[PDB]
């Protein structure tokens, strides 16, 4: 999720999205979700499943 | 080339900038679209840079990699390292002389 | 109420009353307004509905 | 050596480039005299300004006169005006509330408050949105504490209404009840809600 | 000024172009105004304050609607710069120009028809001169955040 | 959080939640059928999984922002209109439904 | 309930909302329920029930 | 009779701004008022001379475009045969019928 | 049919006509010749016997 930086004002995405933001990447596969602020930055697939 | 702190300048000479126009033009038809490039950390550096990517947003593109050195290092080697593990065979390097060499 | 043989089921919508209408440009506006109201609070119009 | 200089208690330092860590910007306006005025002083790291609101400058000598924004008045009660507290982070107000500002008043002689701020929301601010919307005019919303509805005391309205009575509050949304006496100062609007006097007994 | 050589130790008292524009901001966060727009000339320096003000009010939460930003640059009177002016259509106008070009700006909003009772340019420092050199051009009501004489 | 926060309504009704979120998925119901929690709001595959298996609870309620799940990519890399393709031959293949299944 | 005339683009009046407005009559005292298409041109008063 | 046939329509127009060039052009009263015309449809009628010079005027303040209808009247789309430059490619203007008949 | 589309899809292929708005499913075929965007209605194949 997107968070403000601590002791600082910008902000950085925290947690699973941000090693896909980093080196690491590649092919994220995991229960995730849609979203607009999660596709602004990087781009989906075609669903596989509906919930 | 900065009109503010050279207000009163001419000259029949171009810029760098032109130099990154014509690396972009001359990139463009030949099916090279993984550019990354090497910039020293000064004045000329980043305005080579900034040119490059703002006539690379024309075609709605990036960069893959974008990497500095410090003006008059001795060691690079950490840099080159890092440039190595990726698959874009394209190496822009424009330092200035010395820098070059090492 | 009286005839009850059929019924008033159903809720109610679009509530809005009845009034005395006239003209635009007419003297008798805002006293007739005033009496109206002066009526309605003072429960004249309550023995009328009763009777 | 100039990096982290502090002197005499007005630490001042420098960064990079010449730029002040702590400059001494201010803020002008452009009087009606022609003359710059010296609103508000970006002291250290608040704006700390001097106007509570807008004084609604004139453009020129020559504009359309000034016939849209206007004072509305109400009071807190019932769930129909609310009025909460400011959010101490994000220092604004939250999202649907309008920005209404009431008189806070202290204690004994030192009652003289200033105009604090403190934003409400409810249901006649719905209806105060949608026609301000639809008419397409902007407001000064401002609590008042001075009594309550109203009531004739001293041959002299007293809360609300009396404000409208003295031309210093163009509207008075709320909670208002419509009357005899009440309607032959003041002319009402076509009612929206259906009220009356019940009794309830637990 | 902007840059400096890099073996120099010359230092002023001023404000850089980055100060002001998060003055400006936090004058229109305070009076609830929210909604502007960026109408900016060409001249050395404008794209960094686009790119600031751009950067400021992205890492913020505090629901800026920022639309039209325009960046005028083509003569004053055609028809490339009516078009661009009159899509405008915010209650405040945050601008950057230098005297001359904001002068005929000004004029040309005028007779447009932006500068009414319910408008509030912004137009930053630069737009300033020495606070003793005013035209017939400038709306009373005009927001330039400056620097200090009076005070001290 | 984020839709939570999306829905200024519903933000007047988040405080309540801001200030009680655990920090896990499985902790909160352990929590829950534990007497300690009785909510949550997750995705309707784990819940609904959870409730047939441990016959101790089950899911009341109508779904909601039903948006679907999906595969994770970065920026604009060439794997993706192939993944895409291969997802939908999938869904279409009956395989999926299979694996569902077992 | 107001309506167009013969093969002719000209809204006009009718019943009692049309005689009171052709100069005919002055007062409507009736069952009158206030409207927003009515009230456009007739100045109605308080009103003097609620249904 | 524009005013009066437009207040008895079901349809529901949109009347906005009457204009009235009284001067020959002045350039100080003409222009401010053409310059505040923000709707998308003109029902100009003035002149044959007149209707040039004001669309010549026009076409400079960008008020002519892909999307800008103007409708003209028959006394200015007068002579079919004597077309100026300034008239915009693609103008409504009802005329009478001298073609067949 | 031979080679050649019909319909919603053989306007959009052959640049006539931008977007396809309707009631389009998302397939293997369509989304080789045309692509789709994002679904916003869930739906698939359904017997109803009653």
């Amino acid at each position: 999720t997107q968070e403000r930086v601590n002791n600082s004002n910008k902000k950085e995405w925290n947690g699973m999205m941000g090693e896909l933001l980093s080196g690491q990447a590649d092919m994220i596969v995991a229960p995730l979700t849609i979203n607009n602020e999660r596709a602004q930055y990087i781009e989906f697939s075609k669903p596989f499943k509906y919930q | 080339s900065d009109k503010s702190i050279h207000l009163s300048f001419l000259r029949t000479v171009p810029p760098y900038s032109h130099q990154s126009s014509v690396w972009f033009e001359m990139m463009r038809v030949y099916s090279w679209n993984h550019i990354i490039l090497l910039v020293s950390d000064d004045h000329e550096g980043r305005a080579a840079q900034k040119r490059l990517e703002t006539l690379l947003e024309e075609r709605e593109s990036k960069a893959e990699k974008v990497l500095q050195f410090d003006p008059g290092t001795k060691n690079v080697t950490a840099l080159l390292m890092e440039a190595k593990e990726l698959e874009a065979r394209v190496i822009i390097l424009s330092a200035s002389e010395d820098d070059a060499a090492t | 109420s009286q005839k009850c043989d059929l019924v008033t089921t159903g809720e109610l919508f679009f509530r809005s009353g009845f009034g005395i209408g006239m003209r635009k440009d007419s003297p008798w506006k805002q006293n007739v307004s005033l009496s109206i109201l002066k009526s309605h609070e003072n429960g004249f119009m309550e023995d009328l509905d009763k009777t | 050596f100039m990096v982290n200089v502090t002197w005499d208690g007005k630490d001042l330092s420098f960064t990079e480039e010449g730029y002040q860590v702590h400059p001494r910007l201010v803020v002008i306006v452009l009087n009606k005299d022609r003359e710059w005025e010296k609103v508000g002083k970006w002291e250290n790291h608040t704006l700390s300004l001097r106007h509570a609101v807008w004084p609604r400058y004139k453009s020129f000598s020559d504009c359309e006169p000034d016939d849209n924004h206007l004072s509305i008045v109400t009071l807190e009660e019932a769930p129909f005006v609310i009025v909460e507290d400011i959010d101490p982070l994000t220092e604004t107000c939250v999202r649907n509330t309008v920005p209404c500002r009431k008189f806070v008043k202290i204690n004994n002689s030192t009652n003289e408050g200033m105009n604090v701020k403190k934003c409400c929301k409810g249901f006649c601010i719905d209806i105060l949105k949608k026609l301000s919307r639809t008419v397409k005019f902007t407001y000064d919303l401002y609590l008042v504490t001075n009594g309550k509805h109203g009531k004739k005391v001293n041959n002299v309205w007293n809360g609300m209404i009396g404000e409208v009575v003295y031309q210093r509050a163009v509207m008075a949304v709320g909670s208002l009840t419509i009357n005899e006496e009440r309607s032959e100062v003041v002319d009402f609007s076509v009612p929206f809600v259906e009220t009356g006097i019940s009794v309830m007994v637990s | 000024m902007a840059d400096k050589d890099p073996t120099s130790t010359f230092f002023q008292f001023g404000a850089s172009i980055q100060q002001q524009a998060t003055v400006m901001l936090k004058i229109m966060q305070d009076y609830d105004w929210h909604v502007f727009s960026l109408v900016t000339t060409i001249f050395p320096g404008y794209r960094e304050f686009i790119s600031f003000v751009k950067t400021t009010v992205d890492n913020s939460f505090v629901g800026w609607d920022m639309q039209n930003v325009i960046t005028l640059d083509t003569s004053f009177e055609d028809a490339k710069t009516q078009v661009q002016l009159k899509k405008i259509h915010s209650s405040v106008i945050l601008l950057y120009c230098s005297k001359d070009e904001a002068v005929l700006i000004l004029s040309e909003a005028r007779s447009l028809g932006l500068t009414g009772y319910d408008f509030f340019w912004i137009v930053p420092s630069l737009v300033s001169g020495n606070t003793e050199l005013i035209p017939k051009e400038f709306p009373s009501g005009l927001i330039s955040v400056s620097y200090d004489d009076w005070d001290y | 959080d984020i839709y939570f926060r999306r829905q200024v309504e519903l933000s007047t009704m988040y405080r309540h939640m801001e200030k009680h979120n655990y920090e896990s998925a499985a902790e909160a119901i352990q929590a829950v059928r534990d007497n300690k929690l009785h909510a949550f709001i997750w995705d309707s595959a784990v819940l609904e999984f959870e409730a047939s298996q441990k016959c101790d609870l089950v899911t009341t309620g109508e779904l909601f922002f039903r948006s679907g799940f999906g595969i994770g990519m970065r920026k604009d890399s060439p794997w993706k209109q192939n993944v895409s393709l291969s997802i939908l031959k999938s869904h279409e293949n009956g395989f999926m439904e299979d694996l569902d299944k077992t």
